[PDB]
C-alpha cells in the first residue's frame, strides 16, 4: 500500500513565521488531507483534497503540491498552532496517513530550576527510598542529568521523564528518580543533582545531606 | 417576416378552448381505459396462479397448466389481432407515431377492442411485454374516437388529441405524469416539420388520467427503490463508460429485433394459423417459465427492486440477462400485442446492477453502492436503442425518485446515444414505421 | 456531533474484547463508520470501515478474523471486536464518520478515543508519597513542592492540586513502566508567603483500582 | 411517404463537429457562471463588511449601505447604456430573438458589459437574478466559439446559441434538465421548425453542471427538506390556488411592462439621468437590504423560511409587497439582471401565505402550509412568463419533494389557463415584440 | 411495526401523568401521531393529535391544559401531559399512528394501550396462590389447575401459563374489585398424561408495582 | 362534532347468516372508517374510506353508505367475527367514533366443566380462604351456580365472572369464588359447588373434603 512520509519529524519556529511541512508518496495520489492533533485530544480535520480549508480553520494554514509531493503551510504561525500536523490520503486503496510532524513553538533560552527531594518518611516505612530531582522550564528540551551519591557517580535506579513542551511559556520539564532500597541509602550521607545544560558551562548543583 | 413574427408572438399560446375541453375527457377516458387494463391482467395472472395450485402435486401435470392457460391466452389474443386488426400487432406506438406524420391511419373502431382484448391475453399469460404498448395506442384511439364522436374540424385539434392520448396512455402506464408530456415533445411529434400540437392540452389529459390512475393505485408505487447512495465527482467516469457499453449495444438490439420479425414470419409465412398457433407457443413457454425461471418470465418490475438492492449473485445477474434477452426478443418479435419499453427498463437494471458489481470490487476507495449502477442503468437502453433519452432519463426518475443521481443518470443516457449514433443504430420506432412504411409501397 | 467510544481497558494476551462507539447529533445512517488506532506516541493507523447497510466491511491487510466490524443504526452505535489479542493491539481506538468532496474518501469526525492495553500483568492500586523540601533548602520566592505516585498499573492516574483550582505552575510528568509497573511524579510551585501558612493537598486517582487519595504536603519538622 | 422514410432512417444524426463544440460551449458558460457567482458573493461580502466599519452611528451606516449599491448601480448601468444596450434588462428575450435570426450576437461587447455589469447590480444586492446574466452571456459563449472556429450551418448556428444558453440556465441554479427543457418549451423558434440538435444542448449542459458541481458541490441552493403528501382531496385547493396565479400573473405583466414605459419618461433615455436614477434604485436596495433584507436581494434566502411557515401572516403579506415593489423597480429600470428568480420568491411567499388560510380552514386535511409554497414557487413563472413545464422541473430540481408533483403541475396549468383565458402574454415573447416592432417601427 | 406505551397507573386526584409511547418497525417522523382512550367498557373518545414537525397539535373540547401532546422525534416517543386530573379520566390510553386513505384520516396503527386509574388508594402487589386439585382427584384424560391472583391494586396483571408456550387451554376471568383490591383467576387444562409428570407455572405481572410472581403449581401435600 | 350512532347496540347471529350493522350521523359525514375491536385486543383498522378493506381483512367483509348513514356487512359472518365494531368519521374535525355494535354468535349446546379447589396452604398460613370454582365452556351463556357448606345454603361473600364470548368456539366460561377466614372455613368439612344449565335438568355437583 501507499507509504507517507512526513519529512520535519520535530520542528520549530516563532509565532509570526512561515512554516512547511512535507508529506512524500511511495507510488502517486491525488487530494490529501490533513489533521491537526492537540495532545490528549482527538484529530481534528484541518486541510483536505490537497487544499481545502475545513470549515472553521484560521485562514493562515494552505496545502498544496501534486503527484508525489505536497505540503501544508502556515504563513504567519501562531501561538495556538502548536500540534501535530498528520497528512492522509485516499487516492489508493487501502488508506494510509504519515508519520505525522509535531510543530513547536521556539522560544528564549532558560536554565533549569532544579529541585532535589528525600525520601518521604512513609516509602522508608515500606523499604524504598526514592529520590527526585526536578528540573523545572528550560528551552531547548535538551538536558543531562548527573546523581552523585557522597560524591560519586551512580547510573542505576534512575528513571527520567520529560514533559511535553508546556502550554503557558513553551518550555520542558524533566524528572529524574534514583530508586534505592531502604538499606542501601541509608549507608550514604550526601546526594546531589546535577544539571547540565546549553545556558551555562557551569552544570546547576542540588544536594541535600542526611545529617 | 419580421412584421409576421411580431404578429405571431404577440398571439401565442391561444389554444381553443373547444380543444382544451376536449383533452379533459380523452385523459380521463385514457385513464380509466388503463385502469381497467391494468386490473384485468392482474386477474389473469392470478387466476394462473390459483389453477396452478389446484394441480400443485403432480408435477408434470402443474408445468402442464401453466403452459397450456399461457398457451391459450397467447392464441387469443394473437387472433383478435391477425383476424380483426392487423396493425395492433407488436408496440403500436410506432403505429401512433405515424398517425401524426398523417401516414397510417387510426382504426379505432377496430384497434380499442382488439388492442385492449388482445393483450389482456398475452399480458395476462405472464408473456415479457409491457403494458405501455397497449395503453399508448389505446390512448392514442381514445382521442381519435372523441374527435369523431365530436367532429372537432382541424389540424391543431386533430394532431392535438391524438398526442394528448398518447400520453395520458404512457401517464397511466407508469404513474408518470411528466415522462408523458415529456413523450410527445421529445419522440413523438412529427419530427422533421413543423406541428401545431398544443402542449397545454396535452398537459390536462395528462393529469387527468393521472389522477385517475391514482385514484385506483394509491398507495404502491410500481417500483420501489428506496433511497440509495450519493455520487461523488470522482466517480462520474464511470458512468460515462457504462453509457459506452449501452451505447455499443443498443444498435445490435435493435438488429436482434428487427432481423428476429423477419426470421419469425418464415415460420408461419404471413398465414393467420400457423401464427396464432406460433402465437400461443412463446406464450405458453412463457407461463411455463414463469414458474420454473420466474425472472426470465414477466414484465420485469418485480425484479427492479431486488437487483438495484443487490441480492442478486453476478451469476444470476448473467443469467437473467441472457434468458430475458431471448424471451424478450421471441415476445415483441413475434407481433404479440404489447410494447417493449418495460422490459427494457428491466435489462437495463440488470445490465447496471452487474457493472456495479463489477465497479464496486475495483474501486473499493470510491466507496461505491451498486444499486446506482442499476438505476443509471435501467433507462439505459431505452437511451440507445429508443433513442429517448430524456424521456427514459425522466421516466427513471419519476419512478425511483433517486433525483441525486441526476448526473450520472444523464451521463450514462448521453453516453448510450452517443455510442449508439457514432456505431450507427436508428431510432428502433422510427426503423420500425420506416419498414412499414416501405412496406406499404413496396409492393404496388 | 458527537463521537463517543467506550469499552477498552486491560486484556490479557491471547484474550479478547469488544469496543462500542455511540453516536449523537446526527443522523447514524447514509454514514459510512471506520475504526482507526494509535499505538502510544506513534502512527495513525485504519483498521476498517463499514457502509450504513452493513452490506460492505472492509478491514486492513490483517489476519483472518482478528476484527470483527458490525454496526446497530437501531442504537447508534459501531461495534469493534479484537481476538487472539496480542500486545500490538496496544493503542488508542478512535470510530470516525466518513465523508469526502471531490470524491476523494477523508475522515471527517473522530472520537476522543479509548485505550487498549493487552498485558498479563495486575490492576495494583499506586502509593502516594509527598515530596516537601529538605532542611537546607532557602524558602525563597517560589517553592516547588510535589507528589510521587508510584507502584500502580495500569495507566492512567489523574493528579490535581486543591482540587485543581491551583493550575497554575502544575506538572505531571508522564509515568515510566518498570517490572510490571507504573510510575510517575507531579510537580506544583507556589509563592513563599503561599506555603506553608497554607495547606497544599494533592489529589491524586487512579480508578482502575478505586483509589482515591489525597496527601497533604507537611513541612518537614 | 417515399420521402419520410428517407427521414426517419436519417434520423438523429448531429455532425459530430457539432457535438464537441458543444462540449466546449457548456464548459466556458459553466465556468464563465461560476466565476460570476463568486464575484456577487464577493462584492455582496464588502458591503456587508463595510457596513461593520461603521456599526455605531446609525446614520452613518445606513450611508454607507446605500452609497455603495448605488456606485456599484451606476457602474452596471453605464456599462450597459455605453458599451452595449442591447444587454439591459433580461437578455433572455434577447437570446430568443437572435434565435429567429431577428436579433444581433455582439458577443464582443455583450460578454463583458453583461458580466460586469450585473456583478455591479447583483452585487450591490439588487432584486435580479444570476440567470438573465448567465443565459444571455451563455448564448454569446456558443457565438464567440461558432464565430472563432467559423462553423458553417444552420444548425450549428441554432444550435451552439442554444446550448449556450441551456448551460446558462443550467448553471444558475444547478438544473441540468430545467436547462434543456428550456430550449425545448419556450427558446426555440415557436413557429416554424429549426435544427437544433437536443443531442448537442444536453453535452453543453452536462458540461456546465459539471462545471458548477466542481465549485458549488455540497450546498444546494434551495433547501426544504422532505415536506408532506397530498392526500387527493387535496388537489382541488392547488387548482385554485393555480387561478389565483392565474388572474395575477397577466396583472404583472402589466405593470413591468408599464413601468419600462414609465421610468423612460424619468430620463429619457438620456444616459446621465438613467445611469444617476440606476444608482438611485440601487442605492436604496443596498439600504433595505439592511432595514428590512427580505424585501431587497435575490431571493432565494427566505425561501427555506417561507416554506418553513416561519413568517406571520402579516409578515407574508409585507414581504410580498414589498417585494413586487423593489422587483418590478429593479427589472422594469432595464437593470442588467433577470426576473426569473425573484419570480420564484414572490411565487413562494404567495403561496405559503395561501397555504396558512388553507390550513385553518381545513384542519381536517391535515395540511402542511409548505406544499403550497412549492406548488406555488413556480406558479408565477407559469402564468407570467408561460413556460410550466420548465418551470415545474426547475422547482422540483431545486426542492426536490417529487411527491408533490400532481399539486405542482396542477397549480402549474391552473395558471396558464387563467394567464391565457385573461388575456395575457408570455412576458418574453411581449418583450420582444416590444423590442422587434420598436425596429420596424 | 410496533407502539408500545407505558407509564399508567394510580394518580392522586388532582395530580399530573406523562404517559410514553415508544414506536419502532417505521419511519417515525413523516407520520402524525394520535391518542385515543376507552374508559372501561365503553367507547372510543380521541384526544390529540401532534404533527410530525411538532407545530400543528389539536385536541379533544378541553380547557387550557388539561392535556398536553408532546413528542420527541430523537427517542421516536409521543408523550401526553394530563393535569388536574378528575374521575373522568380513568380509562385505558391508545398512542396510535395516523394515516390517510383518500384522504380522509384514519387511526393507522393502534398501540396496545396504558391504563390510567384514579383513586386515592395504594398500589399493592397481587398475592399469587396456586390452585391444584383436591385429593378427590378423579384424573381424567385432562386436568384443570389455575391460580388464585388477589390483593392488588391496580389493574391491570397479566397471566401466562409456562411463559406463553401454554396457549391452548386457558381461561383468565376479568377481576372483580372489593374495598380498592382487585380479585381474578386463570384456569389452563392439559392432559393429564403431561401433570403432575412435568411443570406448570402460571406467571402473574402486575405492572402497577413492577412485580412478577412465579407460581408452579404442586400436586397438592 | 358530528354525532354518530350504531344500529343495534348488541346484535346475535349465527354463522351463515348475512349480516348488517348501521353506522348513522347527526349531520353529514363521508368516506367512513370501520374497527374491528375483538375481546380483550386493541382496535385494528377493518373497513376504511367507508368500503375499502385493509389488508389481509377476509372478503366476506364489505362496507357501503352515503350521506347521513353507512353500513358495515358480513356477507356469511363467521363465528371469528365476534367483536364489537366502531365506525368512525374524520370528514369534519374533530372526527368521532360510533358507539359499537357488538356482534354476538349464536351456537350449538356446550355443557360447562365444573372444577373445585380447596383454598391453598399458601393462603391459609396468611388468613384467608378463598374456595375457587371454574365452570368452562359453556352455550348458552345462562348459568347458575350454587353453594353449599356441609349441605347448608351459603350466599354471603360468594364472587362470580363471566369471561366474554370466546372467538373460535364461542363457548363461554365462568368462575364462582367463596371467601372466608381461615377460622370459618376451618369450622367446617365438606364443600360443594352446584351448577344448572340448559345442558341437563340435574344440577352438576363438584365438591371435597378437608378430611
Ligand atoms: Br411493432
Ligand atoms: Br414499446
Ligand atoms: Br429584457
Ligand atoms: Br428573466
Amino acid at each position: 500500500d501507499i507509504v507517507l512520509t512526513q519529512s520535519p519529524a520535530i520542528m520549530s519556529a516563532a509565532p509570526g513565521d512561515k512554516v512547511t511541512m512535507t508529506c512524500s508518496a511511495s507510488s502517486s495520489v491525488s487530494y490529501i488531507h490533513w489533521y491537526q492533533q492537540k495532545s490528549g485530544t482527538s484529530p481534528k480535520r484541518w486541510i483536505y483534497d490537497t487544499s481545502k480549508l475545513t470549515s472553521g480553520v484560521p485562514v493562515r494554514f494552505s496545502g498544496s503540491g501534486s503527484g508525489t509531493s505536497y505540503s501544508l503551510t502556515i504563513n504567519t504561525m501562531e501561538a495556538e498552532d502548536a500540534a501535530t500536523y498528520y497528512c492522509q490520503q485516499w487516492s489508493s486503496h487501502p488508506q494510509t496517513f504519515g508519520g505525522g510532524t509535531k510543530l513547536e513553538i521556539l522560544r528564549a533560552d532558560a536554565a533549569p530550576t532544579v529541585s532535589i527531594f528525600p525520601p518521604s518518611s512513609e516509602q522508608l516505612t515500606s523499604g524504598g527510598a526514592s529520590v527526585v530531582c526536578f528540573l523545572n522550564n528550560f528551552y531547548p528540551k535538551d538536558i543531562n542529568v548527573k546523581w552523585k551519591i557522597d560524591g560519586s557517580e551512580r547510573q542505576n535506579g534512575v528513571l527520567n521523564s520529560w514533559t511535553d513542551q508546556d502550554s503557558k511559556d513553551s518550555t520542558y520539564s524533566m524528572s529524574s528518580t534514583l530508586t534505592l532500597t531502604k538499606d542501601e541509602y541509608e549507608r550514604h550521607n550526601s546526594y546531589t543533582c546535577e544539571a547540565t545544560h546549553k545556558t551555562s558551562t557551569s552544570p546547576i548543583v542540588k544536594s541535600f545531606n542526611r545529617a | 417576416r419580421r412584421r409576421q413574427l411580431i404578429r405571431q408572438l404577440l398571439e401565442r399560446d391561444k389554444t381553443p378552448l373547444a380543444i382544451l375541453f376536449m383533452a379533459a375527457v380523452v385523459g380521463t377516458l385514457v385513464g380509466l381505459a388503463a385502469v381497467a387494463f391494468d386490473k384485468g391482467v392482474a386477474w389473469l395472472q392470478n387466476q394462473r396462479m390459483g389453477a396452478l395450485v389446484h394441480t400443485a402435486d403432480n408435477y408434470p401435470l402443474l408445468l402442464t397448466v401453466a403452459f397450456l392457460c399461457s398457451a391459450v391466452l397467447a392464441m387469443f389474443g394473437y387472433f383478435l389481432v391477425r383476424k380483426y386488426a392487423p396493425e395492433a400487432g407488436g408496440s403500436g406506438i410506432p403505429e401512433i407515431e405515424g398517425a401524426l406524420e398523417d401516414q397510417r391511419p387510426v382504426r379505432w373502431w377496430r384497434v380499442l377492442p382488439v388492442k385492449f382484448f388482445g393483450g389482456l391475453g398475452t399480458l395476462g399469460g405472464g408473456m415479457v411485454l409491457g403494458r405501455e404498448g397497449p395503453t399508448v395506442q389505446i390512448g392514442g384511439n381514445i382521442g381519435r374516437m372523441v374527435l369523431d364522436i365530436f367532429r372537432l374540424k382541424g389540424d391543431e385539434a386533430r394532431h392535438t388529441l391524438l398526442a394528448t392520448g398518447a400520453a395520458a396512455g404512457l401517464a397511466a402506464a407508469f404513474n408518470a405524469p411528466l415522462a408523458g408530456i415529456l413523450f410527445i415533445i421529445e419522440e413523438m411529434r412529427p419530427q422533421f416539420r413543423y406541428t401545431l400540437i398544443s402542449i397545454k392540452a396535452v398537459f390536462i389529459g395528462v393529469i387527468m388520467s393521472t389522477i385517475m390512475y391514482r385514484i385506483f393505485n394509491h398507495e404502491v408505487a410500481l417500483i420501489d427503490v428506496g433511497k440509495l447512495s450519493d455520487a461523488p465527482l470522482n466517480t462520474l467516469w464511470l458512468y460515462l463508460i457504462l453509457g459506452i457499453i449501452f451505447g455499443i449495444f443498443g444498435p445490435i438490439f435493435n438488429k436482434w429485433v428487427l432481423g428476429m420479425q423477419d426470421l419469425l414470419h418464415r415460420v408461419h409465412g404471413g398465414n393467420i394459423t400457423k401464427w396464432v398457433l406460433m402465437g400461443g407457443a412463446i406464450g405458453g413457454l412463457c407461463g411455463l417459465l414463469g414458474f420454473v425461471a420466474p425472472a426470465t418470465s414477466g414484465g420485469g418490475f418485480n425484479l427492479i427492486p431486488i437487483a438495484t438492492a443487490g441480492n442478486f449473485s453476478m451469476g444470476m445477474l448473467v443469467f437473467i440477462f441472457v434468458a430475458r434477452v431471448i424471451t424478450t426478443l421471441l415476445c415483441f418479435s413475434s407481433g404479440a400485442p404489447g410494447g417493449i419499453f418495460a422490459p427494457m427498463l428491466a435489462l437495463g437494471t440488470v445490465l447496471g446492477t452487474a457493472f456495479g458489481m463489477v465497479a464496486v470490487e475495483l474501486f473499493p476507495q470510491y466507496h461505491l453502492e451498486a444499486g446506482t449502477f442499476a438505476i443509471a442503468g435501467m433507462g439505459a437502453l431505452l437511451a440507445a436503442s429508443i433513442r429517448a433519452p430524456l424521456t427514459g432519463i425522466i421516466l427513471v426518475l419519476e419512478m425511483t425518485d433517486n433525483y441525486q443521481l441526476i448526473l450520472p443518470m444523464i451521463i450514462t443516457g448521453l453516453g448510450a446515444t452517443l455510442l449508439a449514433q457514432f456505431t450507427g443504430g436508428k431510432p428502433l420506432w422510427s426503423a420500425i414505421l420506416a419498414r412499414t412504411l416501405a412496406k406499404q409501397e413496396a409492393e404496388q | 456531533v458527537r463521537l463517543l467510544e467506550s469499552g477498552g481497558g486491560l486484556v490479557q494476551p491471547g484474550g479478547s474484547l469488544k469496543l462500542s462507539c455511540a453516536a449523537s447529533g446526527f443522523d447514524y445512517s447514509r454514514y459510512w463508520m471506520s475504526w482507526v488506532r494509535q499505538a502510544p506516541g506513534k502512527g495513525l493507523k485504519w483498521i476498517g470501515e463499514i457502509n450504513p447497510v452493513s452490506s460492505t466491511i472492509n478491514y486492513t491487510p490483517s489476519l483472518k478474523d482478528k476484527f470483527i466490524i458490525s454496526r446497530d443504526n437501531a442504537k447508534d452505535t459501531l461495534y469493534l471486536q479484537i481476538s487472539k489479542v496480542r500486545s500490538e493491539d496496544t493503542a488508542l481506538y478512535y470510530c470516525a464518520r466518513l465523508y469526502y468532496g471531490y470524491g476523494y474518501w477523508y475522515f471527517d469526525v473522530w472520537g476522543a478515543g479509548t485505550t487498549v492495553t493487552v498485558s498479563s500483568a495486575k490492576t495494583t492500586p499506586p502509593s502516594v508519597y509527598p515530596l516537601a523540601p529538605g532542611s537546607a533548602a532557602a524558602a525563597a520566592s517560589m517553592v516547588t513542592l510535589g507528589c510521587l505516585v508510584k507502584g500502580y498499573f495500569p495507566e492512567p492516574v489523574t493528579v490535581t492540586w486543591n482540587s485543581g483550582s491551583l493550575a497554575a505552575g502544575v506538572h505531571t510528568f508522564p509515568a515510566v513502566l518498570q517490572a510490571a509497573l507504573y510510575t510517575l511524579s507531579s510537580s506544583v510551585t507556589v509563592p513563599s508567603s503561599s506555603w506553608p501558612s497554607e495547606t497544599v493537598t494533592c489529589n491524586v486517582a487512579h480508578p482502575a483500582s478505586s483509589t482515591k487519595v489525597d496527601k497533604k504536603i507537611v513541612p518537614r519538622a
